[PDB]
RNA sequence: AGAACCUUACCUGGUCUUGACAUCCACGGAAGUUUUCAGAGAUGAGAAUGUGCCUUCGGGAACCGUGAGACAGGUGCUGCAUGGCUGUCGUCAGCUCGUGUUGUGAAAUGUUGGGUUAAGUCCCGCAACGAGCGCAACCCUUAUCCUUUGUUGCCAGCGGUCCGGCCGGGAACUCAAAGGAGACUGCCAGUGAUAAACUGGAGGAAGGUGGGGAUGACGUCAAGUCAUCAUGGCCCUUACGACCAGGGCUACACACGUGCUACAAUGGCGCAUACAAAGAGAAGCGACCUCGCGAGAGCAAGCGGACCUCAUAAAGUGCGUCGUAGUCCGGAUUGGAGUCUGCAACUCGACUCCAUGAAGUCGGAAUCGCUAGUAAUCGUGGAUCAGAAUGCCACGGUGAAUACGU
């Protein structure tokens, strides 16, 4: 298997801004070099909670709340100054961070 | 008094959130409390405009504010004085300096909170209200839309009850899953104490405003897409 | 049995008030309101006047107490008999 | 009540033999949701049935299905101040599975060291008509030969059929007094 | 045309990927022996079932990789696993399978453990008076 | 609930976090068995009056909105009835309902 | 959702009153930092660094003390004074909006009859008409299945090779998150009043709106929250405010709701053995390391998370062992030491183990959930989370009787 040279990572809230970003990534990293992957989707999590419904009382009726977090790894095989200067202009995105950094 | 507020299950599909940004979990309540303070502050200065919604979006660096009017001009004030004095006090509340910009108006005259306000101010000044609502519901279908709810609660008319009334026309669905519909919930004081006047209206029951992306991975995006399956 | 592990305790509010008590060998029962702390040797012959809550009571410091701790002596709760409810604490 | 006709489950041939009767009756084996041990259990037993007689791993779990097996239920159906029994027919899916039960119910009182040995004793007298639940299939029918006397509401339900442009008999259909 | 042909083995969602091809009556399981996973265990006759009902237990030859379930379990997600895979053979083959039962993806999903309720549907339990 | 009772439980915390994250090895090196015939010392222990407040034993946060006790979220900094109000009205990023 | 102290609504003890904290004003001190000692600590006395900020160079602000006011502050009272919000009936199978008619009108009618449904679904039809709500649906999620990515995923074959995805390398393969595919009583047959609809048929993972979820009308019910939070009425504002500490709601007389685990032998024990899903972890956990009877310990590679760890996942499986004797089940209590999270383990937190060692053998009144991934039963993670889950949330393992009848 290979091992991680750079991680470029996504990571959101929301479902639909990270899939937005992610495509934009894949091509601007094929417009200005040539060793790119398609996006590794990589597994979503969820959190869990539960909370009263009612202000006070009513122990049986409850409400239950998710908040999922998407993360993406894309796998540029080697990202070129221009791909990762491409990347920094065209940000414009809010659901979603994405982070250049490594771990 | 049963049913969850009908905007709060809309957003994993199709409705936007009141907030848009990412903290990565351990700040998440940090930038929360930050972000409902600009949400609590910010209308607070602009009481005098007229606005139907408030759109917080956290880019790096940077946080942007998307806001909602009844007219373009109306939050600009005179030569960017009134909305400069807007971004000075979110810079201020936010960790990041700040960047506004105004939405698309649309729909302003029959518009859930734009209406709400408009109805509010009539118990406000003890008007007599013996038509209000009705003309509340028969003006926002005679501008658009394709159904509307109203209640309105307040101790109607100075009652020393409760008292509330209702009305409702056309179509609105109540355990609606698709479309962005429109709820406002506004509050305000008069003479006996507290009023409030809940609004549902609902314009379609398909809206496309929030999707996951159209396509598999091989069509979208790149032309040259393709694994090595191995060579490392 | 549960005990106070491995680390050292000499109770900021006992300090100031026992160097200057053991420099008297003993004086007038010290309004003490730590009843979370133990006793040790610096404090024996002292006498430790331990709030419960209402009021102080006089605790003697000595050797056989000093597996021991101010709170254990000094009362909070009652336990109420049944031949007519107890109002009293006891020690 | 009831607004229309619902199916039931079916249980479906066991992996080792091929039979809904042993897929059926491992499943009334079952204790705790703990099925595999069930399954040991029942397998077990039926070689310990082989050393009794080995032309057949059977021969006593059949006929002990047969003859501690119920043919009628009590139910019961109030006539004013009164409450009464009325005997009914039972449908060969349950006959079969209240015989099973009092088998197992049988089985874990027997005290032998294993489950496998008591299961395969319990058959063996019950197959014989000797064992524990003749006694449950004797008691069961008695009331069921005496209890033929009362039947169901009569004086105003015959009238309750006979108006709705239905016969002069008891029409067994829902919501209608019977 | 392939160097295994292959079945997923998807049982009340547990599932025992099964790759067939024609050899000896040969068996991997877990790159480790039956002797092994299943050691004095039911769980033998339980994949040999279908294997003896078309009779080629000494005919097909066998690689078994597997995740999720319950021992005795895994033996049973495999009973179907290995019917998946064979198709080919003859071509009513899959057809007869699923017929007999043995490709036939068990068709109960779960259900959430709903919120309010002690269990799935489980409505709390209160003498309260 | 009271605001100096409130106003006494946000004070402990921001010392609680500040203190516990640097004595985080510390509980090992003057306290356990790092600690054997050594430090141990009065005289770094006599510095612990302004410490009480700053313990992790403290660290219970409470509301970062409202400084009430009990029930908490420390991922929104708000309390269940609290999260409810502000995810009826959109304010929390992600947030939905459930259905699975 | 994790009540020793902080957690405080309660209670007791110290202590001041524009007041803990903001704005505004006047005087002294920079705020900040470091430090001994009396006092519990607040607070007070002394030590040492600094003298920033703006400047009619007066002086002020930041912040801290002092004072005047305006004022902050208050889970402080009132739920037939409220708003915001939500519970019940009840998945009842009905309820309402626009309008006309009939009655003098309240009001009816529709919203009612028959047949059928999950359904105001649909055949027929009356002064009810036109239409919405519930329901149906898009919907998320599962499930095959088509479908793409191809890693921190995967490995039919192939190379290095103990034959381990570790790596050269490979796409048959689950597999992740996502476009979605399929199913409509539509079809064909029987039934059914013509009919909706049910059940069979068949290909498929699946037939019955494919499993599951979201899902819950108008609104009485005088339901319930002033205590998230809004607020008139309405009270204190040397305080129903506020700094600082210790104590409690987990007491103890008892009754009672709930769950866990056991009462066995379908099991408990020892040794050995197997496969998870999903997610959380930077005050934290953590391989290897050495130490300890064990619990633990101190050291430390590493961990944005399919990268490392939590984690040994258990039930299940193997083998041997046990006999109604409270044992070979169950092992509670408590003395004592060893250990832990914490300046504090005593009443209100966790564990080992030494010594001794009980209740409980299916439980009276009472008492509930279920139509199938359901009930039943086992373990795991997470929310909260210094310490403490029997609970809650959700996940994956194993998984049932029967639905004749009203």
């Amino acid at each position: 298997m290979q091992n991680q040279r750079i991680r470029i990572r996504l990571k959101a809230f929301d479902h639909r801004l990270i899939d937005q970003a992610t495509a934009e990534i894949v091509e601007t990293a094929k417009r200005t070099g040539a060793q790119v992957r398609g996006p590794i989707p990589l597994p979503t999590r969820k959190e869990r909670f539960t909370v009263l419904i009612s202000p006070h009382v009513n122990k049986d009726a409850r409400d239950q709340y998710e908040i999922r977090t998407h993360l993406r790894l894309v796998d540029i095989v080697e990202p070129t100054e221009k791909t990762v200067d491409a990347l920094m202009r065209l940000d414009l995105a809010a659901g979603v961070d994405v982070q250049i950094s490594l771990g | 008094g049963q049913k969850v507020h009908p905007n709060g299950i809309r957003l994993g599909i199709v409705k936007p959130w009141n907030s848009t940004w990412f903290a990565n979990t351990k700040e998440f309540a940090d930038n929360l409390d930050s972000d409902f303070k600009v949400r609590q502050y910010l209308t607070k200065e602009l009481a005098k405009a007229s606005v139907s919604r408030i759109v917080i979006e956290r880019p790096a660096k940077s946080i942007r504010v998307t806001i909602h009017t009844a007219r373009p001009g109306i939050v600009i004030g005179k030569k960017g004085e009134d909305v400069e004095k807007l971004r000075k006090v979110v810079a201020d509340i936010a960790g990041v300096p700040a960047q506004i910009n105004i939405a698309e108006v649309r729909k302003p005259e029959l518009d859930a909170k734009l209406v709400a306000d408009s109805i509010t101010s009539q118990l406000e000044r003890r008007v007599m209200f013996r038509r209000a609502m009705k003309r509340a519901v028969q003006n926002a279908m005679r501008l658009g839309a394709k159904g509307i709810k109203v209640e309105v609660s307040g101790r109607l008319g100075g009652a020393e009850i409760a008292r509330t009334e209702w009305y409702r026309e056309g179509r609105v669905p109540l355990h609606t899953l698709r479309a962005d519909i429109d709820y406002n919930t506004s509050e305000a004081h008069t003479t006996y104490g507290v009023i409030g006047v809940k609004v549902w209206i609902f314009k379609g029951e398909i809206l496309g405003g929030m999707a996951a992306v159209e396509q598999p991975e091989k069509p979208a995006a790149q032309p040259k897409k393709q694994q090595r399956k191995g060579r490392k | 049995p549960r005990s106070l592990k491995k680390g050292p305790f000499i109770d900021l509010h006992l300090l100031k008030k026992v160097e200057k008590a053991v420099e008297s060998g003993d004086k007038k029962p010290l309004r003490t309101w730590s009843r979370r702390s133990t006793i040790f040797p610096n404090m024996i012959g002292l006498t430790i006047a331990v709030h419960n809550g209402r009021q102080h009571v006089p605790v003697f410091v000595t050797d056989e107490m000093v597996g021991h701790k101010l709170g254990e002596f000094a009362p909070t709760r009652t336990y109420r008999g049944h031949a007519a409810d107890k109002k009293a604490k006891k020690k | 009540p009831r607004r229309r006709v619902i199916g039931q489950r079916k249980i479906l041939p066991d992996p080792k033999f091929g039979s809904e009767l042993l897929a059926k009756f491992v499943n009334i084996l079952m204790v705790d949701g703990k099925k595999s041990t069930a399954e040991s259990i029942v397998y077990s037993a039926l070689e310990t049935l082989a050393q009794r007689s080995g032309k057949s791993e059977l021969e006593a779990f059949e006929v002990a299905l047969e003859n501690v097996r119920p043919t009628v239920e009590v139910k019961s159906r109030r006539v004013g101040g009164s409450t009464y029994q009325v005997p009914v027919e039972v449908r060969p899916v349950r006959r079969n599975a209240l015989a099973m039960r009092w088998i197992v119910e049988a089985a874990r009182k027997r005290g032998d060291k294993s489950m496998a040995l008591r299961l395969a004793n319990e058959l063996s007298d019950a197959a014989e008509n000797k064992g524990t639940a003749v006694k449950k299939r004797e008691d069961v029918h008695r009331m069921a030969e005496a209890n033929k006397a009362f039947a169901h509401y009569r004086w105003l339900s015959l009238r309750s059929f006979s108006h709705q442009a239905g016969a002069s008999s008891k029409q067994p259909a829902l919501g209608y007094l019977n | 045309a392939e160097n295994q042909y292959y079945g997923t083995g998807r049982r009340k969602s547990s599932a025992a990927r099964v790759f067939i091809k024609p050899g000896n009556g040969k068996i991997v399981i877990n790159q480790r022996s039956l002797e092994q996973y299943f050691g004095r265990e039911t769980a033998r006759m339980v994949v040999r079932q279908p294997l003896e009902l078309v009779d080629m237990v000494e005919k097909l030859d066998l690689y078994i990789t597997v995740k999720g379930g319950g021992i005795s379990g895994q033996a049973g997600a495999i009973r179907h696993g290995i019917t998946r895979a064979l198709m080919e053979y003859d071509e009513s083959l899959r057809s007869e399978l699923r017929k007999a039962g043995f490709v036939t993806r068990d068709a109960r999903q779960v259900e959430r453990k709903k919120v309010g309720l002690r269990k799935a549907r489980r409505r709390p339990q209160f003498s309260k008076r | 609930a009271k605001q100096s009772m409130k106003a006494r439980e946000v004070k402990r915390v921001a010392l609680a976090d500040k203190y516990f994250a640097k004595r985080a090895e510390l509980k090992a090196i003057i306290s356990d068995v790092n600690a054997s015939d050594e430090d141990r010392w009065n005289a770094v222990l006599k510095l612990q009056t302004l410490p009480r407040d700053s313990s992790p034993s403290r660290q219970r946060n409470r509301c970062r909105q409202t400084g009430r006790p009990h029930g908490f979220l420390r991922k929104f900094g708000l309390s269940r009835i609290k999260v409810r109000e502000a995810a009826m009205r959109g304010e929390i990023p992600g947030l939905k309902k459930a259905s699975w």
